[PDB]
DNA sequence: ACCGCTGCAAGGAATAGGATACTTGCGGGCTATATGGCGGCGAATACCC
DNA sequence: GGGTATTCGCCGCGTACCTCTCCTAGCCCGCAAGTATCCTATTCCTTGCAGCGGT
RNA sequence: GGAGAGGUA
């Protein structure tokens, strides 16, 4: 299910976006051809030929609730196309320097160790899940190839995502490439530092942090060691973006939780080291980054099959209720775990903890927010990590990926102003073990709730199942939209043309940087070969009822490049389907003809009842001497049409006769070819 | 229903095709009796009794040209277009008169 | 709209319907005229027609 | 009087709201294609002698 | 070139009243009306530079 | 004001 849902938004570059409205045939001059219905604003029906199928793509903006039905002739699509092309100008120094070094430079190849890697495999004190082991294989094999590696490890939370990272880091330190990992938080930075120092407790590998918990002199010492490269694994927050980290040899960058970074930052780290093997980790991406994830400019990987006993956390879309807080805190405390209490208001977090401390007398409560002393907050996480207090009156600073498997109940007192992926990440704060996790989300009155968290709560409640990390991601795309494909503002539609259009603008920029073709050489329209013999050639609707199969087979016709493809297409059609129609076999042979012309030059052909015109190519194989021999032996049938065209006068009455003449005609071409 | 015909492609061609259900005209309807209403003043259209389109051979029964001569003329009267007359001159000629 | 509204509104044949009887209504919906476009004029026709 | 450390401002991310100039349907207020009627009569042509 | 002759365009073709409906097509110009987007708030995360004890 | 339509004498 990735194409051809009816009523789904669907894009055509000339006119904008519409909704799919079926497939039919129409008689338009004796050729009752097949055309697709597209609906626009004011019910504008557009019928599209099957040959022009490639002018139709899935809408990449999501926007399933509301998408712009461009009224026909409204020119807004043209204006947005020109605006995007202005943004897609190859003078753009944001990525054309990357494409210049793509046209001028290369990358590093990691070498694999078949023996020492087994020792660190035995240093892994668990069993890898099947869905994570293949992720390890995909990560490590892509390390062992020479291009600048770029992979996403978007899996479910607590599934050992750190394990894939430490395996990749172990291969990288087996080549000593000064691994630079990057999380957007000092708290989980310190947590992962503890993970690194505990797991890598045997090897001569230097694992250090540069962050705020290292002082202005300690972090200075650590960055000096980075400049001398004696640190093998560096752990840091956005401190790394301050133009001050300089590895003597940087080979592996490991981004974790890219959803909070901002593409300005993700390219700030990227523009330093060219041949770095970039690694990207998250539980959920940005919908813009999710779109470029599924469209496959970079790699994709989903993790499932939970490690031991991970569970469906009970989503509680409940009102702000003190007795609900009572029952949740008591049931969690009798279970033995700790409680989260999200507040997200520093100006009232002291008062909220002060009232809640006497509101639950049996709780142990402290305060956590990111506007007090960082060592005091370090003391707070020291207490909560070591189970020193159960209920935590906190801001949304707990959404920083903190592990704490003992916690199994989270209470969000106000679910108003929080995104849905953030809600899922907060749902990932409880569980991670065998004990049951509850997820209490206290809300204000549903009228005084919001305009959007009604949707967010019905999404977070209806989605509680195994594998919901990408389902909520496919909700996040088309509730907040994919932003600008290069610039900022990744949430919002941002005039979403489509990542498929990034292919064509990038290749036109490649033409521009080819130094002989301009940006004015923008090959927007490239049919690149065209033939016509004037028959109705279709997949018949009574023959093929499913429009989905029909369009797919049309795509097979389009993607056909050899005759054996045609052979297998025809035999699968006879296999699964039986009869071999006249227009179907014709268009099969027409695709064969286009295969011939691509094999044999031919820019353009036209044919009719009396003949037609051939348009040759330069780097061709057309026999000139044989051709003028053909001319001087049948002047009745042929005349020149320019130096590169040819009008042929042929008694093309019977459709079979047309078929034979063109078939044997290009056979004649193929014999004496030059 | 509007087509695009691909000009570079030869005689008989479609690049694209569009249609929409466009509103046009205001045709009055007929009541259950037969009255029309134009502005609250119910009118009715009588039936005209016009000559049939076709051909008609006519004469002037000794009435013109002071000669007692009949002038057999003939009309091709279309339902739409130009009238074609063929008239005998008094000197036995044959003349075409268009409209 | 012009070429229909003018035909129904102001023609020599789309005439006002006299309505003081059922009988006059009936005999004014079955009138057979000779006037108007495509036909002769009232003051300039002979006896035989 | 010289220096390493705390804390209080400075600048990115994520979210509400009002503004504001774009974008446009409209309505008033202007300019600019024939074919069913005859009798007579005098003036303009047609015509050969 | 002169009588005749034919055409041909213009002239005309009842009086008085009563009832009803209907009176330019289209174009332009700005003028009200509705909108997406940008400056203004708020209040997490790292920076940066000055206070600052302390000697 | 002028067109059109129908009607009386």
């Amino acid at each position: 299910l990735a194409e051809l849902h009816i009523g789904q938004p669907v894009v055509h570059l000339e006119h904008g976006v519409g909704r799919y409205a079926g497939m039919t045939t129409l008689e338009a001059g004796g050729i009752t051809g097949e055309y697709l219905m597209l609906t626009y604003a004011n019910d504008a029906k557009l019928y599209v030929p099957v040959s022009s199928l490639h002018l139709i793509s899935r809408y990449a903006g999501g926007a399933e609730e509301n998408a712009p039905l461009h009224k026909l002739g409204g020119d807004a699509w043209s204006r947005a196309r020109q605006k995007a092309a202005e943004k897609v100008r190859d003078v753009a120094a944001e990525l054309l320097d990357i494409y210049a070094q793509r046209a001028a430079k290369e990358g590093f190849a990691f070498k694999h160790d078949r023996e020492q890697y087994q020792l660190f495999c035995d240093s892994f004190p668990f069993e890898t899940t099947p869905d994570q082991a293949q992720a390890i294989n995909a990560v490590l094999s892509d390390m062992c190839q020479p291009l600048a590696m770029d992979r996403l490890v978007c899996g479910d939370v607590g599934f050992g995502k750190t394990e894939v990272a430490m395996r990749a880091a172990f291969l990288a330190v087996d080549n000593h490439k000064q691994v630079a990992v990057l999380v957007p938080t000092t708290l989980l930075a310190q947590q992962h530092y503890d993970n690194f120092r505990d797991r890598f407790a045997n090897w001569p590998v230097r694992i250090e942090m540069i962050s705020r918990f290292r002082s202005a002199k300690e972090q200075t010492q650590i960055l000096a060691e980075v400049a001398e490269g004696k640190i093998d694994i560096l752990i840091g927050t956005h401190k790394l973006l301050q133009s001050d980290v300089k590895f003597k040899d940087l080979g592996l960058l490991i981004v974790d939780e890219e959803h909070r970074f901002g593409v300005r930052h993700k390219e700030r780290i990227k523009a330093m080291r060219a041949n770095v093997d970039i690694l990207t980790l998250t539980a959920t991406p940005i919908p813009r980054t999710l779109n470029m994830a599924m469209s496959g400019m970079r790699d994709l990987s989903i993790i499932a099959t939970p490690p031991a006993r991970r569970l469906a956390v009970k989503t509680f879309v409940r009102e702000y209720d003190s007795m609900v807080v009572r029952e949740a805190i008591l049931r969690e405390i009798l279970r033995g775990g700790q409680v989260y209490y999200l507040y997200n208001d520093v100006e009232n977090i002291q008062k909220a903890a002060e009232r809640l401390a006497e509101l639950v007398p049996e709780a142990r409560i402290a305060i956590g927010h990111g506007q007090m002393r960082e060592r005091e907050l370090e003391r707070v996480m020291n207490d909560f990590h070591h189970q020193r207090f159960n209920v935590l009156v906190c801001t949304t600073i707990i959404e920083t990926g903190i592990d704490i498997p003992t916690a199994n109940t989270i209470i969000i007192e106000r679910a108003d102003h929080f995104g849905l992926a953030q809600l899922h990440q907060l749902r990932g704060r409880v569980g991670r073990s065998h004990h049951q996790a509850y997820a209490w989300l206290l809300t204000p009155h549903p009228k005084a709730m919001t305009t959007d968290a009604q949707k967010r709560l019905e999404a977070i409640a209806s989605l509680e199942d195994l594998g919901a990390g990408f389902a909520l991601a496919t909700h996040d795309l088309e509730i907040r939209g994919a932003g600008e494909l290069l610039g900022e503002e990744q949430s919002g539609s941002m005039e979403t043309i489509g990542f498929s259009l990034y292919m064509e603008l990038l290749e036109n920029a490649v033409d521009a940087l080819k130094a002989g073709r301009e940006p004015s050489l923008e090959d927007l329209t490239s049919q690149q070969t065209e033939v016509e013999l004037r028959m109705p050639s279709l997949l018949p609707d009574d023959f093929i009822p499913d429009v989905n199969t029909r369009l797919s087979f049309y795509k097979r016709i389009a993607s056909a490049k050899t005759e054996n493809e045609l052979e297998e297409i025809k035999v699968e059609l006879i296999d699964r389907f039986g009869l071999l129609p006249d227009p179907a076999r014709t268009l099969l042979d027409i695709a064969r003809l286009r295969q011939q012309a691509q094999k044999l030059g031919i820019r353009k052909l036209e044919g009719n009842e009396k003949g037609g015109v051939i348009e040759f190519a330069e780097k061709n194989h057309v026999n000139p001497a044989w051709l003028i021999g053909l001319l001087q032996k049948q002047p009745q049938h042929y005349r020149l049409d320019g130096p590169t065209r040819l009008k042929f006068i042929q008694d093309l009455s019977e459709r079979k006769t047309r078929i034979e003449w063109v078939r044997q005609f290009m056979r004649e071409l193929e014999e004496n070819a030059i | 229903r509007l087509v695009i015909y691909e000009r570079e492609a030869p005689e008989g061609t479609v690049k694209d095709i569009k249609e929409q259900e466009v509103y046009m005209g205001e045709i009055p309807l007929m009541t259950d009796n037969g009255t029309f209403v134009i502005n609250g003043t119910e009118r009715v259209i009588v039936s005209q009794l016009h000559r049939s389109p076709g051909v008609f051979f006519d004469s002037d029964k000794g009435k013109t040209h002071s000669s007692g001569k009949v002038l057999y003329n003939a009309r091709i009267i279309p339902y739409r277009g130009s009238w074609l007359d063929f008239e005998f001159d008094p000197k036995d000629n044959l003349f075409v008169r268009i409209d | 709209s012009a070429a229909v509204k003018e035909f129904f509104g102001s023609s020599q044949l789309s005439q006002f319907m006299v309505q003081n009887n059922p009988l006059s209504e009936i005999t004014h919906k079955r009138r057979i005229s000779a006037l108007g476009p495509g036909g002769l004029t009232r003051e300039r026709a002979g006896f035989e027609v």
